């Protein structure tokens, strides 16, 4: 099942999760509350809020969405590694090292032509 | 239009171009009228004495589009 509400102001909805945290407390207590925002400054909002409304606060975990489906994935399928082998700086060591062999392939030409001219990897980079 | 043209992605952009002027134009006084001996370097140091000189006449000439000498 999935709720969708749409909103004008914030507050109100504030009131309504609080509503719902009113209307049924989770079994475990222990459990921790998943929350989603997209930023740390609406992150500090919610905490002070809700721990002002509350008075404290209890079980309140902020993570950011693709942290979230990561962890997501690492508790509903296995053999999934904790961290991505495609990172933005690991794909720019590999093309370091895959460039040079696939020079000349007769597709590349324009690459070619601009890079093997003269250069100390700093274009290459 | 990057590839066909050899632009790198990021300028580091500079507009003061006399300081590399006269720094370069130090350097060719410095290898080009050093070994010469008195007896020739006589009439080049009466048309003008130094580099700071030599550059006031001749600055207006190398900015833009270089000319085609008679």
């Amino acid at each position: 099942m999935l709720r969708v509400y749409h909103s004008n102001r914030l507050d109100v909805l504030e009131a309504l999760m609080e509503f719902i945290v009113e209307r049924e407390r989770l079994d475990d207590p222990f459990e921790p509350e998943m929350i989603l925002v997209q930023s740390t400054g609406m992150a500090q909002w919610l905490q002070m809020t809700l721990s002002q409304k509350f008075g404290i606060a209890a079980n309140i975990d902020f993570p950011l969405p693709a942290s979230f489906i990561w962890d997501m994935f690492v508790r509903v399928l296995p053999e999934i590694p904790k961290e991505s082998a495609f990172n933005k700086q690991s794909m720019s060591w590999k093309l370091m090292t895959l460039l040079p062999q696939l020079l000349e392939r007769e597709d590349f030409t324009l690459l070619r032509h601009y890079l093997t001219d003269d250069s100390d990897k700093r274009k290459l980079f | 239009n990057a590839f066909e043209s050899g632009m790198l992605f990021e300028q580091q952009l500079i507009e003061d171009e006399s300081l590399l002027r006269y720094q370069a134009c130090a350097d060719f006084w410095r290898r080009h009228c050093y070994p010469l001996p008195r007896e020739i370097a006589q009439v080049v140091f009466e048309t003008w004495k130094g580099p700071q000189a030599l550059l006031r006449d001749i600055n207006r000439y190398l900015q833009g589009e270089a000319p085609v000498i008679k």
